[PDB]
Order: C-alpha cells, then sequence, then structure tokens
C-alpha cells in the first residue's frame, strides 16, 4: 500500500 | 505522491515499487542511516535527501502531473512543491533505470541492523  | 512515484518507477523499470523498492538496501523505503549498499540503494539516498531538500512540501500524498514526450518524463506545472516533488521522484525512476544492471534482489528486506552512520546529503 505504502511503496517507493 | 507515493502512489505516483510507484507508477512511475513501474513504467520505468518495469518492477513493482512494492516489493522490489519499498525496503531495498538502507534507503529505499524507509531511509535514513548507513552507506548505501549498491548503486540503486544510492538513487534512494539521494531522492531522500531531495525530499528533505522540501521540508515545507509533503510528497507521500501531494499529487503531481506528468507527461511522456518520447519516453522522457516531463514534470507539468502545479504548485511549487509538487513541481519540485516531482523533479525528485523523476531523478529516482531514471536513476533506477540506470542501474538495473546491479539491482540485486539480496537487498530486498534489508534488516536495520546493517545500516549504521549518518551520510550527509
Amino acid at each position: 500500500a505504502i511503496r517507493s | 505522491s507515493l502512489l505516483e512515484f510507484g507508477k512511475m518507477i513501474l513504467e520505468e523499470t518495469g518492477k513493482l515499487a512494492i516489493p522490489s523498492y519499498s525496503s531495498y538496501g538502507c534507503y529505499c523505503g524507509w531511509g535514513g542511516k548507513g552507506t548505501p549498499k549498491d548503486a540503486t540503494d544510492r538513487c534512494c539516498f539521494v531522492h531522500d535527501c531531495c525530499y528533505g531538500n522540501l521540508p515545507d512540501c509533503n510528497p507521500k500524498s501531494d499529487r503531481y502531473k506528468y507527461k511522456r514526450v518520447n519516453g522522457a518524463i516531463v514534470c507539468e506545472k502545479g504548485t511549487s512543491c509538487e513541481n519540485r516533488i516531482c523533479e525528485c521522484d523523476k531523478a529516482a525512476a531514471i536513476c533506477f533505470r540506470q542501474n538495473l544492471n546491479t539491482y540485486s534482489k539480496k537487498y530486498m528486506l534489508y534488516p536495520d541492523f546493517l545500516c549504521k552512520g549518518e551520510l550527509k546529503c
């Protein structure tokens, strides 16, 4: 959900 | 925004940002300390510095617009913060592309204790  | 950056990364490299670049080395996805492990990790180090240049911007959530001009990323004009965030993300995506030749899966999920010491931007 939270990446680069 | 982080989701936009992830789409830019996938477009550029063919790798999904999660999991290929979300936990890589010392600086990709949760950066702070250590000597970067390789050139890909140095892309993340510089990207972290680039965001660090923008203390009154919110790069995780603030959305920017960009287009492609025959492969090339062109950031389109938004707010000052959006423009600067876009330029940081563009550079990192290009950097990841330039360093795919040495990307190493052994640096995915790299443990924190192997990342020690401050490195100045």
